[PDB]
RNA sequence: UAAAUAUCGACUCGAUUGCGAUAGCGAACAAGUACCGUGAGGGAAAGUUGCAAAGGACUUUGAAGAGAGAGUUCAAGAGAAC
RNA sequence: GGAAACUCUGGUGGAAGUCCGUAUCGGUUCUGACGUGCAAAUCGAUCGAUAGACUUGGGUAUAGGGGCGAAAGACUAAUCGA
RNA sequence: AGGCUCGGCUGGAGCUUCCGUCAGUGCAGAUCGUAAUGGUAGUAGCAAAUAUUCAAGUUCGAUCCUUGAAGACUGAAGUGGAGAAGGGUUCCACGUGAACAGUAGUUGGAUGUGGGUCAGUCGAUCCUAAGGUACUGGCGAACGCCUUGUAUCAUCGGUGGCGGUCCCCGCUUGUCGAAAGGGAAUAGGGUUAAUAUUCCCUAACUGAGAUGCAAAGAUUGUGUGCACAAGCGCGGUAACGCAUUCGAACUUGGUUAGUCGCUCAAAGACCGAGCUAGAGUUUUCUUCUCUAGUUAAGGAACGGACUCCCUGGAAUUGGUUCAGCCAGAGAUGGGGACGUUGUUUCCGAAAAGCACCGCGUGGUGUCUCGUGCUCUUUGAACGGCCCUUAAAACACCAAGGGAGGCUAUUAAUUUGCACUCAAUCGUACCGAUAUCCGCAUUAGGUCUCCAAGGUGAACAGCCUCUAGUCGAUAGAAUAAUGUAGGUAAGGGAAGUCGGCAAACUAGAUCCGUAACUUCGGGAAAAGGAUUGGCUCCAGUG
RNA sequence: ACUGGAACCGGUACGGACUCAGGGAAUCCGACUGUCUAAUUAAAACAGAGGUGACAGAUGGUCCUUGCGGACGUUGACUGUC
């Protein structure tokens, strides 16, 4: 019977957290992820899900290293030299 | 403290069971199963074969019997021509008298 | 899945020290413990494979 | 955990047992063999 | 479960840690607006779809 | 009367949950869990039980001491007396056929 | 094989006959957050004390919420959801 | 018992997609209860089956003009003549 | 007229005339969007799951929290005790004012602050099953797809000598996938507010190890301590037994395989007879009713159906099971061999646990028997069924083989003790009429294990013991209508589309049983008689 | 432990509660056990064993895949599908 009698026997996970993407979408029969396509070696995205192509690109994140790398270029990139030897 | 439980005798039943040993409670209005689930009539059939045939193999070892009557006696009880025990004896007595 | 009986057949390697298991489904009348022979010189006997 | 506690306060260890706690912290019980006594040494460690 | 694994054990053990009321003395900072943790969760009635 | 509960954290009656009641000197009524049993192994030949050999699970013949696993003769505890004995009588003959046939 | 050309997606800037919190980006605020769906995905509401917390000491009834006085303040009928 | 063929009687035995019936699985009738319900299908009595074409857990396979179907256009996450 | 000016009150920072020009420029409706609010209305309603009462405690405050007494219920296929999936702190302790617990609340799965999950032996870890997914190869505009297969393919590793190497032997194959399959090895008592096969005590076991100690190897025969010779064990006719008296590559095997039925045995549970110890009842009766009289893992010794061996030769055929069935291819008789389950006037071990009596830490006992178509589990041995025949891997063991190895007081080599170590992850609690899914503390759904007494065929129905509950908002009263039960004179389907609904029948023993029939059935056909209590009689080992 | 029998006794009654088919004569449909429209139709509907027919001897037949290739097939007419 369709509705409140078939919803208890509902207690075996279909998906499960991605490696990747930490989202609760990792297919384990299918051993692929529904919302980055982890284990793919690309990664999922289309142009039709524009809010989700919103939601997991980049700068939503920390952007460590593009942070760093454009506080570097500001002067050219220098490696190998020290602010002038001075004191207080 | 640990009260002590509740007492649970089994005085009646053990009455009823002395009654029924003298032969109370037994009657047909006292009998809710039917004869072969009361007293399975193979469990009758088994312990009458047993006791047939232990009769038989003691007189065969005691020489009251030698292996051609008790080849012949041990087939017709299992062919259910005795009975029980009284039975089997008398035809034996009887047998032995005429050989 | 099959109404017809397996008949396993040990021979022995020509070539090496070992015994080679053959399954083919039997021929009524083949019994343990019976001898077949196979090849062009066999001779015509129940169970037998030979040329045709 | 037995090298550790062996180098940081002196003592042998003759067991040493190992949970994770509910909010992923371990936790080990370190029983000193019988030379030692483990409320002398809570007492020089601090703990007591 | 009873038997889980590590790595759901971790995850659990921070939401656990989440699952906190805000410090009173937050409310005193300058500029301060928040009043309470409004990211509170309770066991039975919000559920994490792990 | 006493009843019992899983020791262990399987609770479906398949044949590696096997248990046994055992009272303790506690006055409980626990759970014992059997372990298989081992099997008397069989001729190569035929399939008949082969004697003095001791039953046991093939990890614990290890553990066995000699023997428990042998019998003082050819073939011992891989045939039967009699395979063995019909072996000899049918090498003997056949060598002895062949023989027969060379000379003819 | 450069230049004239395209492009604010990224970084950094200047403006406007644009909107003024149901408007303007979904998001002026712990917003792609809370929450929902197994999943693809869906997705809000929520700005305002006062120049300055000076955020109502103390007395009094009540178990307390709370109230009656009192005090701060240009002003509290601006008393915290202001 | 009979010339034979074979027949009769009493036991033993325990076969069957056999029967009554508990757990269990279904859902016939009351066209009962309820019908802004306990419930987006439940409740009571009465009923079908109950050692097999049986009932079931988990792991696996089949994905949309496709699957699966002891066949009702049925089911395919309260969604199915797409 | 669209609207406008001024006055009064509130408010606290912007606003405005006129000229041009521009527009996101005027609302009563669109089952319009969004936010808020009414009458209905203190109304519908808070009625399934038998049930609560008395006294006291705490509190400002008690139907609801706690204690005691009583009365009931689940009734062992539980409203009991534990787990798998799922939940994720809901577990335990101490505070609690508001919200929530559709009444209440001092209580709470709520709320604030703290605490809590300890493993060589329990699981994962390891093996592979169905199946998934890689390599090559092919296809494909491409992301990538297809095959898991002689398609592809130059896919290696094993003994030995030498000391990397040479001889010889073979021929090739990935990797994932089961806290229910396979699988190295732990039990008892105690301890916490909350952990227990994990912690403590006691007592074991498994695997990987080098080293040390002790004993073997390390003797026999002949001749006279000496000489010669002798290998790698003995006994039994046999089934096989006993010691540790070597051994590789390679090859071949062993390691329950389904389901149902019958019989037998062991343990646990149940039930009796005493004898102790404590309780209960005693107008009257009862040598009375209830409770406690327990023994773990691991060892030693015995025991073990079936099967096997020796003797011998069977018809006047015998042996034999509940049923089978077995024998000149060697029966009966007689005598032996083997072995899993298991048992003990035995260790563990009574120094434990249990029951009772005292003191402010002591003592006593914990014993003799029986019984069974009885149940559960385990084991043994058979039989029935299939056009159904009831896993694979790993790992260990055995046999054939005799390449090799040490050289009769040496050595190789086993044996036994002593010693070290055994990582990582889970471990709390619920598991459902309130910890899961159903919007929720929802009469729904959701996989399993343990299972007392009476009546009885019975795990049926009804009552009871251990354990657990009285949680379902309460009080008064008992109008109409209602939902659910119980009856009804005389008639007996006249009611109604229709005997819908209800009533009738029923267990067991004896007797009796038609048409028809596929000969199996119909059949419990139809239809009769008996059934209680008490005192006896007879039969069945 | 079960079976059969005898005397005596009461009372509205003796399977004293409880548990458990009313029976028979016919017609139509479907042989039977079984399955189905979860949430208005459990049936005369589907399945079924049995019967007949079709194609296929593998350089084959019926299907799937964009393609490569694959399933029946660990199959071979007493087989396979329709």
């Amino acid at each position: 019977t369709k509705g409140t009698q078939a919803f208890g026997k509902k207690h075996v996970k279909s998906h499960t957290l991605c490696k990747r993407c930490g989202k609760s979408s990792f297919h384990i029969q299918k051993k692929r992820c529904a919302s980055c396509g982890y284990p793919d070696a690309k990664k999922r995205t289309y142009n039709w899900g524009a809010k989700s192509i919103r939601r997991r690109t980049t700068g939503t994140g920390r952007t460590r290293h593009l942070r760093d790398v454009n506080a570097r270029f500001r002067n050219g990139f220098r490696e190998g030299t020290t602010p002038k030897p001075r004191a207080q | 403290i640990r009260k002590p439980v509740t007492v649970h005798s089994r005085f009646r039943a053990r009455e009823y069971e002395e009654a029924r040993r003298k032969g109370r409670h037994t009657g047909y209005g006292k009998r809710r199963g039917t004869a072969n689930a009361r007293m399975p009539e193979k469990t009758l059939w088994i312990r009458r074969m047993r006791v047939l045939r232990n009769l038989l193999r003691r007189y065969r070892d005691a020489k009251k019997l030698d292996k051609h009557l008790y080849h012949e006696l041990y087939l017709r009880a299992k062919g259910n021509n005795f009975k029980n025990k009284k039975n089997l004896i008398e035809y034996i007595f009887k047998k032995k008298t005429e050989n | 899945g099959r109404g017809a009986p397996l008949a396993i057949i040990a021979f022995r390697d020509p070539y090496k020290y070992k015994t080679v298991k053959t399954t083919v489904v039997a021929a009524e009348g083949m019994h343990t413990g019976q001898f077949i022979h196979c090849g062009a010189k066999a001779q015509i006997q129940i169970g037998n494979i030979v040329p045709v | 955990i037995k090298r550790a506690v062996h180098a940081l306060y002196n003592v042998k260890a003759v067991k040493v047992n190992t949970l994770i706690t509910p909010l992923q912290q371990k936790k080990a019980y370190v029983r000193l063999a019988s030379d030692y006594d483990a409320l002398d040494v809570a007492n020089k460690i601090g703990f007591i | 479960s009873a038997l889980k694994k590590s790595f759901i054990k971790r995850k659990l053990a921070k939401k656990q840690k989440q699952n906190r009321p805000m410090p009173q003395w937050v409310r005193m900072k300058t500029g301060n607006t928040m009043k309470y943790n409004a990211k509170r969760r309770h066991w039975r009635r919000t559920k994490l779809k792990l | 009367s006493l009843r019992v509960t899983y020791r262990r954290r399987l609770s479906y009656n398949t044949t590696s949950n096997k248990k046994r009641l055992v009272k303790t000197p506690g006055g409980r009524l626990v759970v014992q869990y059997i372990k298989k049993r081992g099997q008397i192994p069989k001729c190569r030949d035929t399939g008949v039980k082969l004697h003095g050999i001791t039953p046991a699970r093939p990890i614990a013949l290890r553990l066995l001491k000699r023997n428990e696993r042998t019998v003082t003769r050819a073939y011992g505890g891989c045939l039967s007396p009699n395979a063995v004995k019909e072996r000899i009588t049918r090498a003997f003959l056949v060598e002895e056929q062949k023989i027969v046939n060379k000379v003819i």
